[PDB]
């Protein structure tokens, strides 16, 4: 059904989403 | 720990990554310089984090905003969707 980017992109977006309004 | 309960990340970067996917699927190239973009920025940001500040990072927020911002024209859907990403200071 999905396939990302079978490296680490799902990492890099998580981090910008993560470190949003967060420290 | 994880959470569960209104998930963020995985909603969003998903449908992102899946969007831009069945969007470009015809064009590789653009696809393919993105990814490199977030790729090199999240090694730079993964090592600049472990090293505290003393590093100096190859890729900023703007580094990464403004070679997306050229990948695409009257596409700018894709550049305020990423901008929501960006980390809010």
């Amino acid at each position: 059904d999905f396939t990302p980017m079978d490296s680490s992109a799902v990492y890099v977006l998580s981090s910008m989403a993560r470190q949003r309004r967060a420290s | 720990s994880l959470q569960n309960n209104q998930p963020v990340e995985f909603n969003h970067a998903i449908n992102y990554v899946n969007k831009i996917k069945n969007r470009f699927q015809g064009q590789p190239d653009i696809y393919k310089a993105f990814l490199e973009i977030l790729h090199t920025y999240q090694k730079e940001q993964r090592n600049a984090k472990e090293a505290g500040g003393n590093y100096t990072p190859a890729l900023t927020e703007q580094e990464v905003y403004a070679q997306v911002a050229r990948l695409f024209k009257n596409q700018e859907d894709l550049l305020s969707e990423f901008g929501q990403f960006l980390p809010d200071a």
